[PDB]
């Protein structure tokens, strides 16, 4: 019907957040502490609250580990705490509200102004706290061309401060909780104008919320030694002792900033390159031990399944064969060392899904670093030849650079036939000898077919009719050329 | 300061996962 | 998952039952092997379905009874709430309409509606 | 008379019969998933008459099934206007008894809806009538499976309890233990 | 850093069949590749006059002599160009563009000839 | 698996999980020197000569 | 909460889409329709009838921008008024008479209508509540227009059979404030002392707003040329109770005088901060103690940092005294705006819980109405014609008595609720008249 | 993984019933690595805009 | 549907191979398969065995974000060459 479309970050949907609430703070100490032993506890650190173990009951998701997609869970700690983000702000910008007053930022005006914010794209608003960073509380209040100077209130530098004086400007300065404001008077203010996203107020501080558990691991050693997490938000549940209850904030936002603020790989396999001629140009050929290399759909058809049979009763240490084949119940089995199987009712116990060798393409691909062209993963055919090299028609190094120093190579694996077969006649026939970065094609002998085939063309050399012999490894030969 | 971020091209689909929709991949019958 | 609109019938009530049997009899005809692990319970509302339809008066008739007590109410400002009652019980006698059933008297003026009695007695039960 | 529902629904037509015959596959797709339980309000295990339109018939981008969509009409059995129909006695309880007309199955009837003077008789779980005209006493011992001539007024979906409710004490007629 | 930039830059292009590319919000770019429409993907001899030349060379129709002075003939054959290729037309603006050039490439070989 | 503090009593040895020393490549090796290495804390080493004579082969 | 109350006296008033309407102005301030109608995503007709219903309630006050199409802001403190209309009408049906109280409530819901509209319309309305006659005409509904007007509650609207007319709130929270401090010194003081601050607020309601710190002095020759009637204290025992008063620590109304005839000032700010501290301490008896309101009492002239002294008024051991110190910090009960504006904050919450449980108790149980208008319609049929104790029984055995003990029950609470907002709206009243007032 | 998720009433739980929210009209079933949905959860702590939403594939 | 006037009387080969490999999808499910069912009977090749298809009796319908619904018939036009 419709996947993906259009999506961004995510957050905290306060209701389904506390709804799989169980634990908040349960006692002083966690991990099963007191009872000198580990069951499961305590409610929070399991059950879930967010599947980082073997097994438990798994919260609107199931089952573990992986599509247990994180749980969710109330573990509000209510430690007095305010925006460090917005203490920024409010330092910077000097109070851009003009507390206490929170007046209209505009007055009449000039509409134009009005409008032009209002047929505009985003990111774009900020004009009006710049228009408003100096003028903010040092003004007339209730006035044309804006409506702020209330009340004398400019933010100081003085860290995270936020000192808030009733200044001339620049000769009201106090040193010690004087001329202080709160940050609750910037909450009921609000109480660049949008609320639809753009809220300052359900950022508080004082509801903190958790990201689930799918986060952090914790390497439970089985031998209770070391069980480390990161980083992570719930860690204020051991500061219980001041959970109880201006500088007094200030110092509640430094203890808050040390715990609140601040398509790789499948299916693949490397080894080293010594290729042969006698690979058709359009063949590759890969290791023998990439067949031990498995765990491919090949979905099983109706033509197929005797042909697949033949195989399947391989099992884990013959090359065309078949290994952990995913069976019609979402059950794969194995016919690795505990096989002892391939009875194999011959329509049925695989009829969706098997999975075999590297047989014939099949295509596999081969990487490069760096990969100047496109043209250095290409798409090309299989079967299979042995002695673990990456072999291939040497006419073809140029665009690989398949240097022979004997440093190692790259070989993917592709489990997938839906663009496979698009793959394998776009990319494959095509990409080679033809590129548009140039127009010159990349396939040459790159050496002495050069002058092999050059001494040759040479005028000197005359030949025999018993010189058919060197004729036949061409016309006469190898498969797909037997014509006369 | 809730704002939006701009890395929302085409480059992140490959680790957001979804397909491509441009010239064929468009498809509304 | 989404429907769009939640009411659009209204057809003949008797039909609609004859129907209901004609969808249980198809429904029973799916069970061939390779679509009988997949649906059944269709079987079971049929079922269910016709057994209690079985327990109404409804049965042994035909949908003509449907546009018979439509033409006689429909005529005399009675509102398809009254003859919508009326076919979901089939009256078995012609007196049930008038005191063994309600709303069913003073729209007709208790005169055209000896009609409809007659005809529920020459065919209903 | 009984509603036919427009609905629009995900269809997920097998490759299996691509090129096969296609109406009555499709009207087997749609009775797949319109279980009786938990699909949608208003919906429970039922069928279709009339067809409206096919619409797109997708593959995938690239992957194996179909995106089918639904045009079609649903035939519910939506709470009418208090249909007059035959009630039979489901089932006893405490609270209330249940009741079986053919909409759906549990019916809950609470105890002053049965027979006024009539009580639950919790001592031996019957529904005794205690049919208090012509001035006698004269308990109709009926326990589950009282004829009533019901009709209802509701049906329910989302709760944890598929439960309704058919309003009795007709003040036309009265004896419940008829109507 | 200037080739994975390069790449990260310039993923949007696309070449819906309008010959035209567009842009995420379907912003014209180009209308046609310089009025040939062409891509370098199919750079045949010199585009396509002399090795065809040859390759029609190669597959020899013996039957033909000079008696009439061919030249007249190749215009017949040039009127008969004129229409094989005003059938051109379909996705287009890559054929009449150049239709012309390729009858003086002809009217240059006849009077060569 | 005793906790240090005052825990389980039971972990006096029956909670062993215990953890192979194993791996290898596609090959045989031969262990061909076996060592105690221990030093002033009984700390034990096994320091061992796992050699494998890979002769060479189309790559080398 | 500030808007979130907003919302639900908008909805408890009005409707949906104007309380959707007036929160969105509030938070976004100046907006046209259309700009509206893109952000909000409703049609124009709906826009413009919800604009025009928070006009005709005096909600969303418009001002022709610049370049010729009309802008809409509205005020949260003005929508936060919406508590007020219980109030307002109450207070109209106290000040002056039933004919008031229908003035003051067709201005505040029926909005704008002109002299000939207002006056008609509650004079042809009254009639029918009185008895069957009397020919009560429009003549007089003017005189008392005229005379409400007078007394600035109800003014003509100014033009930006007419026209048009509105109630002007400033005077009300005049009126407001004057009873609320003629109540404190009669709860403060003997009921002497209530008269004699009336006897100086009779003349300084026109010429004072509703924020003004301070009041004119009063020369006591006058007040013995204006003395009360129902108070007929001679000179002398007029001026000596309003020269103790001067030398009264309660100070509700005090000497400025030096030379005569006595200039006797209410000191407005003062009785103010006296009456909030007391909120204070009836919410702490309530929730945190009566002993909590000991400690404030102790602590009013003690306190804030440093911590070295509290100990000595805790009476018991320093652990507990320095806790009950930390939760009196950290409970932000001293920054006297900040935390006056913070319990503010509180009464506004506290006010929204209220007004939802209100709404649980008047719409939870919806299922009701319809029974109940059906029941009465039956009883109103029954009574009539056909009296029979049959129906009766009936409609018992339909009415439970559990079902009656439950509408009891819920009425119940919905009066409670309605008494809890209608306290903490005076309490919200004294909190934002602090608020206009503490501004400098 | 072709996981549930979605903004209106909707997060990173079930299909047919989401114990967080099982409005029963909220179902998506997105194709996605599990890459985002660790995005999702280290910038729950680090607030920032959570655009959610979905399109049709057909007409 | 006749908005087809503004392709070449070619598909193009990326549209070629991907409908090649859907008709892959098509084949290796159970069967629509086509004119000669199994004539062609090999072990697992499941996509050279249905690039030997030369019919293709399906349609495929190409767009553009600013333009209608270009649609043609496989059978229609030309082939990769």
């Amino acid at each position: 019907a419709k996947k993906i479309s259009h999506i961004c970050f995510g957050m905290k949907s306060p209701e389904e957040m506390r709804q799989q609430a169980h634990i908040q703070v349960v006692s002083k100490n966690l991990y099963s502490q007191d009872n000198q032993h580990a069951p499961l506890l305590y409610g929070v650190l399991d059950h879930r609250m967010g599947t980082s173990e073997k097994d438990r009951p798994c919260e609107t998701c199931g089952k573990n580990l992986a599509d247990c997609l994180g749980h969710y869970g109330y573990i509000d700690l209510e430690l007095p705490c305010f925006h460090v983000g917005y203490f920024r702000a409010v330092i910077g910008i000097l109070q851009m509200i003009c507390k206490t007053c929170c007046h209209i930022m505009l007055s009449q005006e000039e509409k134009k102004q009005f409008l032009d914010y209002l047929k505009r794209p985003g990111l774009t608003y900020l004009q009006k706290r710049g228009l408003k960073k100096k003028i903010s509380d040092k003004c007339r209040k209730k006035n044309i061309c804006h409506h702020c100077g209330a009340f004398n209130g400019t933010v100081k530098k003085c860290g995270l401060l936020k000192i808030i004086h009733e200044k001339y400007k620049t000769n009201k300065k106090v040193v010690r909780a004087q001329e202080n404001l709160n940050p609750l008077v910037v909450l009921n203010l609000f109480k660049l104008m949008n609320p639809e996203a753009g809220k300052p107020s359900d950022l508080i501080l004082t509801r903190l919320l958790v990201p689930p558990l799918c986060i952090r691991p914790s390497v439970v050693s089985d031998l209770k030694s070391g069980t480390n997490e990161d980083d992570l938000t719930m860690k204020l549940t051991e500061i219980i002792f001041l959970n109880d209850v201006m500088e007094d904030w200030d110092f509640l936002q430094l203890q808050c900033a040390l715990y609140i603020n601040s398509k790789r790989v499948d299916f693949s396999g490397r080894t080293v390159i010594s290729p042969d001629p006698n690979l058709r140009i359009d063949e590759v050929a890969v290791p023998v031990h990439v067949a031990k290399i498995l765990t491919f759909p090949e979905k099983v058809n109706k033509a197929n399944i005797n042909f697949l049979r033949k195989l399947v009763q391989n099992g884990p240490e013959v090359h065309p064969g078949a290994n952990f084949i995913q069976q019609r119940h979402t059950q794969m089995k194995r016919f690795l060392k505990y096989g002892n199987r391939e009875k194999m009712a011959q329509e049925l116990k695989y009829g969706d899904i098997v999975e075999r060798h590297l047989i014939d393409g099949d295509v596999v691909l081969f990487n490069r670093q760096p990969s100047l062209h496109k043209l250095s993963i290409m798409a090309h055919l299989a079967r299979v030849k042995p002695h673990r090299t990456f072999r291939f028609n040497e006419c073809v190094c140029t665009p690989y650079n398949a240097d022979f120093d004997g440093d190692e190579m790259n070989l993917h694996l592709p489990q997938t036939e839906e663009a496979k077969a698009e793959a394998l006649v776009l990319m494959g026939t095509k990409a080679n000898l033809v590129t548009p970065r140039n127009g010159e094609p990349l396939i040459a002998a790159i050496q002495d077919f050069l002058t092999g085939a050059y001494l040759l063309t040479l005028k000197d050399t005359f030949f025999d009719r018993a010189k058919a012999c060197q004729i036949i490894a061409s016309i006469l030969v190898g498969k797909d050329e037997k014509i006369k | 300061f809730g704002q939006k971020d701009s890395v929302c091209g085409v480059s992140e689909c490959i680790i957001m996962g979804i397909p491509m929709n441009i010239g064929t991949g468009l498809f509304k019958l | 998952m989404e429907v769009k609109d939640a009411n659009s019938a209204l057809l003949s009530n008797y039909e609609v039952f004859q129907l209901l049997t004609d969808l249980k009899e198809q429904r029973k005809e799916s069970g061939k092997n390779k679509h009988s692990s997949g649906q059944q319970n269709l079987n079971t509302i049929t079922y269910e379905t016709l057994k209690y339809i079985s327990k109404t008066p409804c049965r042994h008739q035909s949908p003509e009874i449907v546009r018979e007590f439509l033409t006689a109410l429909k005529s005399h400002k009675l509102t398809k709430a009254e003859k919508l009652q009326l076919l979901n019980h089939r009256p078995v006698t012609a007196v049930e309409i008038q005191l063994m059933v309600e709303e069913s008297e003073e729209r007709l003026t208790e005169e055209q509606i000896e009609a409809l009695l007659h005809t529920v007695t020459s065919i209903l039960p | 008379m009984f509603v036919l529902v427009e609905m629009v629904d995900t269809v997920r037509i097998p490759p299996w019969q691509f090129e096969r015959k296609l109406n009555d596959s499709i009207a087997e797709e749609l009775n797949k998933k319109l279980a009786n339980k938990v699909v949608y309000n208003v919906g429970l295990c039922i069928c279709l008459f009339d067809i409206t339109k096919l619409e797109d018939a997708y593959v995938f981008p690239g992957d194996g099934a179909s995106h089918t969509k639904v045009h079609f009409r649903c035939v519910v059995f939506h709470p009418f206007l208090d249909e007059i129909l035959i009630g039979k006695i489901k089932g006893c309880s405490p609270e209330g008894v249940h009741v079986s007309l053919g909409f759906f199955d549990d019916i809950l009837i609470p105890p002053e809806s049965l027979q006024q003077p009539a009580k639950f008789d919790e001592a031996e779980q019957v529904w005794v009538w205690e049919y208090e005209t012509e001035e006698g006493a004269h308990d109709l011992y009926m326990d589950t499976g009282e004829e009533i001539r019901f009709r209802v007024v509701d049906e329910s979906f989302v709760d944890t309890s598929y439960t309704l409710v058919g309003s009795i004490s007709e003040p036309g007629l009265g004896l419940l233990s008829w109507w | 850093y200037m080739q994975r930039r390069l790449v990260k830059s310039l993923e949007d292009l696309c070449s819906q069949y309008d010959l035209t590319v567009r842009s995420s919000t379907g912003d014209i770019i180009q209308f046609i590749y310089g009025g040939d429409g062409l891509d370098p993907a199919a750079m045949e001899g010199k585009l396509e006059f002399k090795r065809v030349l040859d390759n029609i060379k190669a597959v020899f129709p013996c039957p033909s002599e000079p008696a009439l002075s061919k030249n007249e003939l190749i215009l017949t054959t040039e009127s008969i160009m004129k229409k094989s290729e005003f059938l051109c037309c379909q996705d287009s603006f890559l054929q009449e563009i150049k239709k012309f050039i390729k009858g003086v490439s002809e009217k240059i070989k006849k009077t060569r000839d | 698996t005793q906790i240090p503090l005052e825990g389980s009593n039971v972990p006096q040895q029956p909670q062993y999980k215990d953890v192979p020393i194993t791996y290898k490549g596609a090959t045989d090796s031969y262990i061909e020197k076996v060592m105690i290495s221990s030093n002033a804390e009984d700390a034990f080493l096994i320091k061992m000569l796992l050699r494998q004579t890979r002769r060479p082969e189309i790559g080398d | 909460a500030e808007i979130k109350l907003c919302s639900l006296l908008l909805q408890e008033h009005f409707g949906e889409i104007v309380e959707k309407i007036g929160v969105h102005l509030i938070r976004t301030g100046s907006q046209p329709l259309r700009v509206i109608a893109h952000d909000t995503g409703t049609s124009l007709d709906q826009v413009k009838k919800a604009l025009c219903v928070l006009v005709q309630h005096n909600l969303v006050s418009y001002q022709v921008h610049k370049r010729g199409v009309v802008e809409y802001e509205a005020q949260c403190s003005r929508v936060l008024r919406m508590l007020r209309y219980p109030r307002y009408i109450y207070t109209t049906k106290t000040l002056y008479s039933d004919t008031g109280e229908l003035i003051v409530e067709e201005l505040l819901l029926n909005g704008k209508l002109t002299m000939s509209a207002v006056v008609k319309k509650v004079a042809d309305r009254l009639t029918e509540t009185m008895e069957d006659g009397k020919t009560m005409d429009y003549a007089e509904v003017s005189n008392t227009f005229v005379r409400l007007a007078d007394t600035h509650f109800v003014q003509r609207c100014p033009s930006v059979d007419g026209i048009y007319w509105q109630a002007n709130l400033d005077r009300f929270h005049q009126h407001f404030r004057d009873q609320a401090i003629v109540s404190a010194v009669a709860n403060r003081m003997d009921q002497t002392s209530s008269e004699i601050v009336r006897t100086m607020l009779r003349m300084s309601e026109i010429t004072t707003s509703s924020s003004a710190p301070f009041t004119q002095p009063l020369s006591s020759n006058e007040i013995f040329r204006s003395l009360p009637v129902g108070y007929n204290i001679s000179k002398q025992v007029l001026d000596q109770y309003l020269t103790l008063l001067a030398d009264d620590p309660l100070e509700f109304v005090g000497k400025s005088g030096d030379s005569g005839g006595g200039m006797y000032v209410i000191n407005l700010h003062k009785a103010l901060a006296s009456l909030a501290t007391a909120t204070l301490e009836s919410v702490v008896q309530e929730r945190f103690g009566s002993r909590c309101a000991r400690i404030f009492r102790l602590v009013l002239q003690k306190k804030h940092i440093e911590q070295k002294q509290v100990e000595d008024f805790a009476m018991i051991p320093a652990k507990e005294a320095k806790d009950m110190l930390y939760k009196m910090l950290s409970e932000n009960f001293v920054n006297i705006l900040s935390a006056a504006r913070m319990l503010l904050h509180r009464c506004y919450k506290s006010i929204a819980n209220l007004i939802e449980r209100r709404q649980f108790e008047t719409k939870e149980n919806k299922r009701l109405l319809e029974k109940s208008q059906r029941v009465e319609a039956i009883i109103a049929s029954m009574q009539a014609t056909g009296a029979e104790e049959a129906q009766l029984q009936e409609i018992e055995e339909m009415i439970t008595a559990p079902e009656r003990q439950q509408l009891e029950t819920l009425k119940r609470n919905v009066n409670k609720l309605d008494a809890s907002e209608i306290q903490v709206d005076e309490t919200i009243f004294l909190l934002e008249s602090y608020i206009e007032c503490t501004m400098k | 993984f072709e996981v549930d998720v979605c903004g209106q009433c909707g997060l990173l739980g079930y299909s047919g019933w989401c114990h967080y929210c099982k409005s029963s009209c909220h179902v998506s079933s997105l194709r996605i690595p599990y890459a985002c949905k660790l995005l999702f959860q280290e910038l729950q702590s680090m607030n920032i805009i959570p655009r959610l939403k979905l399109s049709k594939y057909n007409e | 549907a006749n908005q087809k006037r503004i392709t070449t009387p070619y598909m193009t080969k990326y549209e070629r191979a991907r409908v090649l490999g859907t008709r892959a999808l098509q084949i290796a499910m159970c069967a629509p398969v086509m004119v000669e069912l199994e004539g062609e009977t090999d072990p697992l090749l499941i996509a050279m065995k249905e690039l030997k298809a030369r019919k293709i009796p399906i349609i495929i319908r190409r767009y553009l974000p600013d333009g209608s619904y270009e649609d043609w018939g496989v059978d229609e036009l030309i082939i990769t060459d």
